[PDB]
């Protein structure tokens, strides 16, 4: 999916 | 200049203040050991009484107009 | 004294300004498609209605297309020079204005996007067309949108807020704050900012633009 959150 | 003769003398302070607002000699007269002309007095009373000598709009107005005529310790001299 | 009557003509100042008592702050449209009312269906094109099959989509994507097309209005948007923040080597800004749901463009770089127009002639534009997927596209979906206005790259200014919530349709927008008398925007150089996406997206998407300006033989 990527647009990991920090 | 002057100032300093006047700390010199004592009853300035009472009696200028006195003349400041306007007492009735009758009151000077209770606790004051010297005489005082009531002519001099009821005339420095005359010299002292000679008077001789909407927010958005005045802001366009009045800090436009304080430059739009101007002439170049501390003032001291109001 | 006809010099001296047309200064004051060209830069009224006691008689434009009222009070001086502007708000200042940014106002902000609202997007939504849950609300039925007059002002959102003349931005709101598509119509308001569980989330539709993509087959849906590019369906009411074709009749958006249609029904924006069919009024009397020219198409100018190949009639401009564009230049993305930054690419990502798969699809360039063509397949945005490609006029095609399947294809699409996106973006790759800093978080701030930006999408330029650059325009070389006084171009008035009065309705803007922006189409959104907000099921489709959901991880990179626009979710804050600024647009800009301005004759130069030099002299871009804000314009309008646009927030986006659930919008899966065509959004039109027709500009009236700037001139009421013209009832349309007229600038040489517009910009767009995505600044970030939906449940804190990285990237983002472009489905669809388009830029609208008004106006025996022999063979």
């Amino acid at each position: 999916l990527s647009d990991i959150t920090n | 200049f002057v100032k300093p003769y006047f700390q010199e003398r004592k009853h300035l302070v009472n009696v200028l203040l006195y003349a400041m607002l306007d007492l009735p000699e009758e009151e000077l007269k209770e606790k004051i050991n010297f005489n005082v002309d009531m002519k001099a007095l009821l005339s420095l009373v005359d010299t002292l009484h000679d008077s001789d000598i909407i927010r958005h709009a005045m802001l366009y107005e009045h800090i436009l107009n304080y430059y739009i005529a101007w002439v170049p310790k501390s003032s001291y001299i109001k | 004294i006809g010099i001296n009557k047309v200064l004051d003509h060209l830069a009224p100042s006691e008689l434009i300004k009222p009070v001086k008592s502007c708000h200042n702050k940014p106002s902000v449209l609202v997007l939504d498609d849950r609300i039925v009312d007059a002002a959102t269906k003349d931005l709101y094109v598509n119509g308001f209605q569980q989330n539709p099959t993509p087959e849906n989509l590019q369906h009411m994507f074709h009749q958006g297309i249609e029904i924006l097309d069919s009024a009397r209005m020219i198409n100018v948007t190949h009639l401009a020079l564009w230049k993305p923040s930054s690419f990502k080597l798969g699809n360039p800004v063509d397949f945005a204005l490609d006029d095609n749901y399947d294809t699409f463009w996106q973006s790759d770089g800093g978080q701030p996007h930006q999408l330029d127009i650059m325009f070389s002639k006084r171009m008035d534009i009065c309705v803007m067309a922006i189409f959104f997927s907000m099921i489709a596209d959901e991880s990179y979906a626009p979710s804050l949108v600024k647009v800009y206005a301005g004759h130069s790259p030099s002299d871009a200014r804000f314009y309008k807020m646009l927030e986006v919530r659930n919008v899966n349709g065509w959004v039109a927008l027709r500009f009236l704050d700037n001139r009421e008398d013209d009832q349309l925007l007229k600038c040489q150089f517009i910009r767009l900012l995505f600044p970030v996406n939906h449940e804190n997206g990285k990237d983002t998407h472009l489905r669809g633009i388009r830029l609208y300006v008004p106006s025996a033989i022999l063979r």
